[PDB]
């Protein structure tokens, strides 16, 4: 059988990407990283995490 | 106006005028189709099989497949019932008596074009043509 | 197809319980037209393929799922029929045991294992297609007869498939000490009678075209003349009209082997009369004979043959493999009505394989065509085109 | 002779009966040609058919590229050795028997012909003319 | 697996009327049935368009076309590799181009419609190749890239930079009179202005070309041969590196065309690049160092081959086949009757035909002299010599069109005549004209082979003669002369405007009918080969052009050919393979030996 070839890609429903704030590139992005990771901190539920959704 | 006279000639059972005789049909004269498909899509759909005449008219940029006629047709009209048969019921031979006056009441309409002594001729005539009335009048 | 069972419950006058084994992609298409949504099938696969999580862990087994049908993914070219469904959940434990209830599950069909159809809507049309064959498309037309000096096989092709219908066989003449000890001629004489009876019954011997008569030795030729001897005896004009259904072949081997020895070897076959190109070729000839002398007595193409039929001028119907098996299902209903419709007005029928020059010529013509018995001018008008 | 032979040919002494082996004188990969038949030759009990200059034979390749061996093909005799006689009175002969592998129409399989070529063959088979150096 | 293939469709708009058919092309096509793109209707120009990508190659559309407007061919992807330029959708597309080389002359030969003319424009800088694409706004840059792998790449860089400006001798011979008057005023003016070269060049060029008389005449006034030569003069006089000649032999007579060839070659000596296109093999051989062959169907396509040698290219041409391309470009090979081949009959008919006495026709500026000769029945006589010799005058007198100054020729005979230069002056369409002459000649199978099917006159039938073309008109005229019965037929210069296949169709025509019908024919010609095939006797004309001339009685083929060729002093030994004339250079030992034998030409005949 060849049959199925590309079954799932062709049956996943399109959803277009969304339009979002442009992320700065380079040194600025490192800055954002350093402030997000180290400056004003974020959570520490138990220890620390880098992205969960509902917890 | 841009008109003339009939042609008196069918051919067939197939409607739409003979079949596609709803389409060659302007080709020396000056017509196109004024039932020559819609009253011919009511030709044989009206009196299916056997033929009868078609009298295409040529009346005004439009023909006219005229499916008038007379006897044979009006002869077996000697009846009162004939619940079809679909196809191939062994001939369904419809022949079996009729009414009296086979003649001035069923040939005084087909008179004229027959010639000579009316009844003795014509009135007699129609009779023999009853091959489908098979059993003669009574 | 091989139908293991088929019974009619007492509590249900209607439906049926069919255990069956599809054997080729023609038999996949058969299954398709039988199986309804909301029927049940119990087949096997191979589930137990859990988490981890507690233990290793799986187990294995060979677990059989009673799935109710919800949908199908059917691809004829690809030889792929698949049924999607939910577990029936046999709370009774008799069935469905070892499967975890509440979880969809599919059946990709295989030719390997049979399966059971618990049917609701078992109709007379499906029954035809289960016990006569179910190629409303028709690919084949063949029957063979291998005989060595001692063994014979009557073979045969199908109503649908390259699928045997009847493995006949007689007492074959074995080259005895004496002049060929007379038992030869009487026993051979029997076989013709046995094969004629089987083919008359099995078929409507107006569906098959071919008998290939194949032997190592003069046996085939001996048998042909013997056929037509007995033919003249009975005044069997079913045989005598028709020098073109028997075709006389030599092979080395003659078991079921012999057939594929004969066919595929260029000894005795090619595109000459094998009779599954027979009338297929002869009518597709006559079709272009008419159409190119612009006579209106041959017409072509899915649009144009359906209109040439509305005028009711058509005899020999030319249908294809390609337009059927290229991709499309539905569509071949339309043409099947259209064959009967046309014959209800006049004609036989020819399905040509498009895997060949002739089928390709007709395919460039939408894979559907006709020869008429009579001219019916301007069949391309009413319907609008050329 | 026969197909593709434009021209007639005056009789010349038969040099090569069936079984004879001539040098292959093209660049086809063939080393020799073994004569199994002469085209257009007639019939007499016991007579070997035998070819001559510019005759088309039917040969197999005894020595040569394996893709050429084990099969029968057409060739054309280009050099003789049995002496023969032309209508200018001359008795002449080559040092070897040799011909070139060819198709029924008369086209060379190869592209060169090594050595000389007798004119009676050149005159007979144009594609042989083409590929010939010294003629006669 | 299988080899690769393609489909190409070219449609002729002239042939197509969608109203009568309906857009039947779309309806009948199987691809469109399915919902595909193969034929798309263009609402604008109202023409059918066939896309090569979607087409099946079925050919169903071709058969259905009522006229014969569509052509689909299947090629092995021979054409796709080479694409240079295309005129538009479903039109002529050109493939490959001819190499230019400095200090030498490169030839081009092909049948009409091949793109030999187009190729010159591309090299000229006149037209920019689209590359079978969009390329239009000056995209010379892309053309070099397309040419990479070819020697033309260097040339295209040169052309764009405009370091060199090529000089072109225009091809269309019919078109030129309209374009120029005077050049402005009289040929002499043209030659003085253009002369960049030596003052010697004005005199020298005129002397060699035999332009002396013609200087005072205007360009519009010029006859065809004269018209050609002035153009040649300007192409020597100009100062440049690249001199392109496109068909320099057209209209010219036999003596003159050889003269043109020598002068043109002189350019190579100054090491100036030369390119040339020729329909004549005698001329082509002399001029060229290298030769290209252009092949393919007319108006459909035409590919240029890789550069070849002079001798080699000519040899391959005559075979009718090319090996790399693997195409049999010409359906039938050209052959000349041996004269052994001809039928042997005792000829006289009624004892010999009519005879003419000495004739003279004097204009007062030119005088023609004719020697008494005899004509016989069922024979054919060739007339040769340079133009201005009164070859045309002689035929006219026999036609009865002209009255002799002295001598008389009043024959009983019915004569049919075909004129040399054909310009339309008949109102009416082509079919009507030919039908008046004779119908029934139109029915014959011979006429189908030669006229009707090759050109497709059916399409021409409605067209006006004014609207017509040159070569097409020529074949039609020759046929028309043959249309009516006559004891004697007269034809004057049938070779004009015709390519190789076209002339040779004519050669078969005259010989076959004459033989069969047992009638006589006189044919005037410049083409060596045509004369050989048709004739049994020949008349040679001599003297000086535009001054006086002389004619001779008819003499055998061998005899007449020696005289004519002796005037030229070029021998045409024989090529053993081709059986073609092979030219012999001046002072030579081999050529010298022939002069002592008296053999200018050779055929399948006995001779040393
Ligand atoms: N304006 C145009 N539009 C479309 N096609 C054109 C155009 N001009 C020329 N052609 C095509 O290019 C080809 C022709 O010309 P070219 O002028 O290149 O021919 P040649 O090769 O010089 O032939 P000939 O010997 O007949 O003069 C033709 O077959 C024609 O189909
Ligand atoms: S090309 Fe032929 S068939 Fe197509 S529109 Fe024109 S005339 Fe009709
Ligand atoms: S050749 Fe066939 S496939 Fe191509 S355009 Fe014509 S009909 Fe359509």
């Amino acid at each position: 059988s060849l049959a199925r070839a590309g079954k799932v890609k062709s049956q996943t429903p399109k959803v277009e990407k969304t339009e979002k704030p442009k992320k700065p590139k380079g040194r600025a992005y490192k800055r954002l990283l350093y402030t997000r990771r180290f400056v004003n901190v974020t959570l520490v539920n138990g220890k620390r995490r880098m992205n969960p959704g509902p917890s | 106006p841009n008109e003339v006279k009939y042609l008196y000639l069918r051919a067939v059972g197939g409607e739409v005028g003979a079949s596609a005789a709803l389409a060659p049909k302007i080709g020396p004269l000056g017509l196109s189709p004024k039932k020559v498909g819609e009253d011919i899509a009511k030709a044989t759909k009206e009196f299916k099989g056997i033929k009868v005449t078609v009298q295409l008219k040529i009346q005004n940029r439009q023909a006219a497949a005229s499916v008038v006629p007379s006897a044979s047709s009006l002869v077996i009209t000697a009846l009162k019932e004939p619940p079809r048969d679909r196809k191939k019921d062994k001939n369904v031979k419809h022949s079996g008596n009729i009414q009296l006056d086979e003649i001035i009441e069923i040939a005084r309409q087909m008179r004229d074009k027959s010639f000579g002594r009316t009844l003795a001729s014509v009135t007699k005539e129609i009779l023999g043509t009853a091959q489908s009335v098979g059993c003669r009048v009574d | 197809m091989k139908v293991i069972s088929l019974k009619k419950d007492s509590f249900n006058k209607g439906g049926a319980v069919i255990t069956l084994l599809p054997e080729d992609k023609e038999d996949l298409f058969t299954v398709y037209q039988i199986v309804d949504k909301d029927d049940e099938l119990i087949f096997k696969k191979k589930f137990t393929s859990k988490l981890d999580e507690a233990g290793k862990k799986k187990s294995t087994d060979l677990v059989k799922l009673k799935i109710k049908v919800i949908s199908e993914d059917f691809d004829m070219k690809d030889e792929y029929l698949k049924y999607k469904g939910v577990t029936v959940t046999d709370e009774s434990g008799a069935s469905n045991v070892d499967i975890p209830v509440g979880k969809y599950l599919s059946f990709t069909l295989d030719y390997v294992y049979p399966f059971t159809i618990i049917k609701q809507n078992f109709n007379k049309f499906m029954q035809k297609l289960l016990n006569e064959a179910c190629n409303i498309e028709y690919k084949s037309d063949t029957a063979a007869v291998v005989l060595q000096e001692g063994i014979a096989h009557v073979c045969l092709v199908t109503s649908s498939s390259t699928i045997l219908k009847q493995k006949i066989e007689y007492s074959m003449p074995k080259k005895k000490r004496t002049t060929d000890v007379l038992k030869f001629d009487e026993k051979t004489e029997k076989f013709y009678k046995a094969i004629y009876s089987a083919m008359k019954k099995d078929l409507n011997f107006d569906k098959l075209k071919t008998i290939i008569l194949c032997s190592p030795g003069f046996y085939a030729k001996i048998l042909m003349d013997k056929i037509f001897q007995y033919a003249e005896e009975e005044h069997n004009k079913k045989i005598l009209d028709n020098k073109g259904m028997f075709f006389i072949a030599h092979c080395s081997t003659g078991y079921l082997q012999g057939i594929n020895e004969v066919l595929k070897n260029p000894l005795y076959a090619s595109k000459l009369q094998d009779t599954k190109y027979s009338k297929e070729i002869m009518v597709m000839d006559e079709f272009l004979l008419h159409l190119n002398k612009d006579d209106d007595k041959a017409w072509y193409g899915e649009k144009e043959v359906v209109k040439a039929a509305e005028y009711g001028a058509i005899s020999y119907l030319l249908l294809t493999d390609k337009v059927l098996h290229s991709d499309n299902i539905a569509q071949r209903e339309e043409y099947l009505k259209l064959m009967d419709s046309v014959e209800s007005n006049g004609g036989k029928a020819l399905v040509l394989s498009t895997l060949h020059s002739l089928g390709e010529e007709l395919d460039q013509l939408t894979g559907i065509a006709c020869i008429l018995k009579y001219p019916l001018p301007d069949l391309d008008e009413d319907d609008g085109e050329e | 002779s026969g197909n593709g032979a434009q021209g007639t040919k005056f009789r010349i002494s038969l040099g090569l009966p069936v079984g004879a082996i001539m040098n292959c004188a093209d660049n086809s990969g063939a080393r020799n040609l073994y004569i199994i038949a002469v085209k257009g030759s007639g019939s007499r009990l016991n007579r070997l058919p035998a070819a001559s200059l510019g005759d088309m034979v039917m040969a197999t390749v005894k020595k040569g590229k394996p893709e050429l061996r084990k099969k029968v093909m057409p060739a054309i005799v280009v050099r003789q050795a049995k002496s023969w006689r032309r209508r200018d009175g001359v008795f002449l002969y080559f040092e070897d028997n040799a011909g070139v592998i060819a198709n029924p129409k008369g086209e060379m399989k190869g592209s060169a012909i090594t050595g000389p070529v007798g004119k009676e063959c050149a005159d007979l088979w144009p594609r042989v003319a083409s590929n010939s150096g010294v003629v006669v | 697996m299988s080899d690769k293939n393609s489909r190409i469709a070219i449609v002729s708009a002239d042939k197509c009327k969608p109203k009568k058919c309906r857009q039947e092309c779309k309806r009948s096509c199987p691809v469109v049935k399915t919902g595909k793109l193969c034929i798309e209707v263009t609402p604008t120009s109202k023409i059918a368009f066939i896309s090569e990508i979607l087409c099946i190659g079925c050919g169903i559309c071709v058969k259905k076309c009522p006229f014969d407007a569509i052509q689909i061919i299947n090629l092995p992807t021979n054409l796709e590799a080479h694409v240079t330029h295309r005129y538009s959708a479903n039109s002529f597309k050109l493939h490959r181009l001819p190499t230019p080389r400095p200090g030498q002359v490169l030839g081009l030969v092909g049948t009409n419609g091949i793109g030999k003319s187009t190729a010159l424009k591309i090299l000229a800088g006149k037209q920019k190749p689209n590359l079978g694409r969009f390329d239009d706004p000056p995209e010379w840059q892309e053309i070099i890239k397309y040419f990479r792998g070819s020697e033309l790449q260097n040339y295209f860089t040169k052309m764009l930079e405009d370091d060199i400006k090529a000089i072109i001798k225009p091809q269309y011979v019919d078109n030129i009179p309209r374009a120029i008057k005077g050049p402005v005023q009289k040929v002499g003016e043209l030659l003085k202005l253009r002369m960049e070269k030596s003052p010697e060049d004005v005199k020298r060029y005129i002397k060699i070309l035999q332009l002396e008389n013609v200087l005072k005449r205007d360009i519009e006034k010029l006859s065809g041969g004269e018209l050609q030569r002035f153009a040649i003069g300007m192409s020597c006089v100009q100062e440049a590196d690249v001199y392109m000649f496109d068909e320099p032999s057209s209209y010219l007579d036999v003596k003159q065309r050889l003269n043109a060839a020598q002068i043109i070659r002189s350019l190579l000596a100054p090491t100036k690049y030369v390119i040339c296109v020729e329909h004549d093999l005698s001329v082509l051989d002399y001029l060229s160092d290298f030769v290209c062959i252009i092949y393919g169907v007319p108006s459909v396509y035409g590919v240029v081959t890789l550069p070849a040698s002079v001798r080699e290219g000519i040899n391959i041409f005559l075979d009718g086949h090319i090996p790399a391309e693997n195409l049999r470009f010409r359906t039938e090979a050209l052959q000349f009757r041996i004269a052994d081949a001809t039928e042997d009959l005792q000829n006289d008919s009624a004892s010999r035909a009519f005879s003419y006495p000495s004739l003279k026709k004097t204009q007062g500026d030119f005088v023609l002299n004719v020697e008494e000769g005899e004509f016989s029945d069922s024979e054919i006589l060739v007339m040769m010599g340079e133009n201005g010799t009164g070859k045309t005058t002689l035929i006219k007198l026999l036609a009865g069109a002209l009255k002799p100054d002295e001598g008389q020729d009043i024959p009983k005979l019915n004569v049919s005549m075909k004129p040399q230069k054909i310009a339309p002056k008949f109102p009416g369409t082509v079919r009507q004209l030919f039908f008046k002459k004779i119908r029934g000649q139109f029915l014959n199978p011979q006429f189908q082979t030669d006229v009707v099917k090759p050109l497709r006159i059916d399409d021409i039938i409605d067209q006006e003669v004014q609207h017509l073309s040159g070569g097409e008109l020529q074949r039609v005229a020759i046929v028309l002369a043959l249309g009516i019965p006559a004891d004697i037929y007269l034809i004057d210069e049938p070779s004009a405007y015709l390519d190789s296949e076209q002339r040779i169709i004519c050669s078969k025509v005259i010989r076959r009918f004459i033989l069969h019908n047992k009638k006589t024919a006189f044919i005037v010609e410049h083409d060596f080969i045509m004369a050989t095939y048709l004739a049994d006797k020949v008349i040679v004309f001599e003297g000086i052009p535009s001054k006086n001339a002389h004619a001779r009685a008819p003499e055998s083929l061998l005899t007449g050919c020696n005289r004519f060729l002796k005037n030229l002093n070029v021998t045409f030994r024989r090529d053993p393979n081709s059986f073609r004339p092979r030219i012999n250079k001046l002072d030579s030992q081999m050529d010298k030996e022939q002069k002592s034998s008296g053999n200018y030409f050779f055929l399948d005949n006995t001779g040393i």
